[PDB]
């Protein structure tokens, strides 16, 4: 059987977000001990949740967990900014386990903030190896979702990229950088490159000219 | 509670055995799950092991790929991955379990199944030159391509330069990795006084330093 989360959520200090987890064949009783971890920056795993509302040592007492419909919800009353993280549900089936997709919730404990882009032209260097590579630098954007898009002389090239997972900076920004690839003579055959960023429906764009 | 070695560099075909240490706990009166962690299957359950009395539950994409064991003596529990493949690369979590309640994780043991050799990197120079953006702060940058394994560690001028750096995760290009880290100075410091990235590789003993040199 196949289980279902929300695929992300976003909520502000001080309110109460709610996470579902179905089981795709519903039903979820307290036969499948629902249970909810907290996976954060690093791959640090805390156990929250456990037996359907059952809170695992040392959680605190704003987390819950319980049966809403047909589904297992985790509760967060007071949300704070270290909630930020993602939530993952576990059912399980007498014999087995079955983790849900996770749901990555943001928790708005900061402004708003536009990515810095950057875009670096291949080196000198690289090019006497036949190979270049566009580096796209993305700093302080948050939250950190980003949709990262390459053009060449205009049009856009989904071939030879490659753009890395948001990560969190110490400002608790997020940074991300994203790669183009290609061989010196695909380099030389195009004049205009650019590096489009996507954030909450606002883009940013910056561009070179071999 | 919960220690498991961070990392295994394992050859296409061949075996890992990885640990999980318990400590704070009676070992023998809790049980003690599996999971894997990779980005296109997120989290899977491999199996359980109640080491008390020894009994062991296994997924159905696991019972023939792993093998939990537990050592009632040394508090710790064990699991064995064979005839690893590349879609063997992931990071193994261990969990004790306890009425119902997965309390308790170790960080994860990340396995990385590949036949590359150890590669020093090249490092290249990254400057703003063509279309960049002239204005008041600039954003400079070094490129550490092509190595194996990880990690590599970037620092400027030796150090001097701690604020306004980033350095980014590395991509995997083919069996090899590729990271870049960047630092913002005052558009009067560059090119006006000397900014260079010094890169090391320690498990191929490789050092460079490179300068930033306007394009
Ligand atoms: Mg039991």
């Amino acid at each position: 059987a196949v289980v279902t989360q929300e695929s992300a959520l976003t909520t502000s200090p001080g309110e109460t977000v709610t996470l579902t987890c179905r089981s795709s064949t519903g039903a979820v009783t307290t036969s499948n001990y629902a249970n909810w971890v907290q996976e954060k920056p690093d791959h640090l795993f805390t156990g929250l949740i456990g037996g359907t509302n059952n809170r695992a040592p040392g959680v605190p007492a704003r987390f819950s967990g319980s049966l809403i419909g047909d589904k297992a919800a985790l509760t967060i009353t007071g949300a704070q900014t270290e909630d930020e993280a993602i939530y993952f549900c576990a059912l399980w089936y007498s014999n087995h386990l079955v983790f849900g997709g996770g749901t990555k919730l943001t928790v708005l404990g900061q402004p708003k903030s536009s990515p810095s882009v950057t875009l670096f032209p291949p080196s000198s260097e690289e090019l006497e190896t036949n190979k270049a590579t566009l580096v796209c630098t993305i700093t302080d954007f948050y939250p950190g979702v980003v949709t990262v898009d390459w053009k060449v002389d205009g049009t856009p090239v989904t071939q030879g990229m490659e753009t890395t997972q948001p990560s969190k900076q110490s400002n608790n920004k997020y940074m991300a950088s994203s790669y183009l690839t290609l061989t010196a003579r695909a380099w030389e055959r195009h004049s205009s490159y650019s590096c489009q960023v996507t954030h909450e429906g606002h883009t940013v764009e910056k561009s070179l000219s071999r | 509670q919960l220690q498991q070695p961070g990392a295994e560099l394992v050859k296409p075909g061949a075996s890992v055995k990885m640990s999980c240490k318990a400590s704070g706990y009676t070992f023998t009166s809790y049980n003690m799950h599996w999971v894997k962690q990779t980005p296109g299957q997120g989290l899977e359950w491999i199996g359980v092991i109640y080491p008390g009395n020894g009994d062991t539950s296994y997924s159905q994409k696991f019972k023939g790929k792993a093998t939990l064991t537990a050592d009632k003596s040394s508090s710790t529990a064990y699991m064995q991955l064979s005839s690893l493949t590349s879609e063997d690369s992931a990071v193994y979590y261990c969990s004790r379990g306890g009425a119902g309640i997965m309390a308790y994780w170790g960080q994860g043991t990340s396995v990385t199944v590949s036949s590359a050799k150890t590669t020093p990197p090249s490092v290249y120079p990254l400057a703003p030159g063509s279309a960049a953006q002239t204005n008041s702060m600039v954003t400079l940058g070094c490129l550490v391509k092509g190595y194996f394994p990880e990690p590599v560690t970037v620092t400027w001028n030796s150090g001097s330069l701690s604020s306004g750096v980033h350095t980014f995760p590395a991509v995997l290009q083919s069996d090899l990795y590729t990271l870049s880290s960047s630092v913002t100075v005052p558009s009067s410091t560059w090119p006006s006084e000397t900014v260079t990235c010094n890169v090391a590789h320690p498990a191929s003993s490789t050092k460079v330093d490179k300068k930033i040199v306007p394009r």
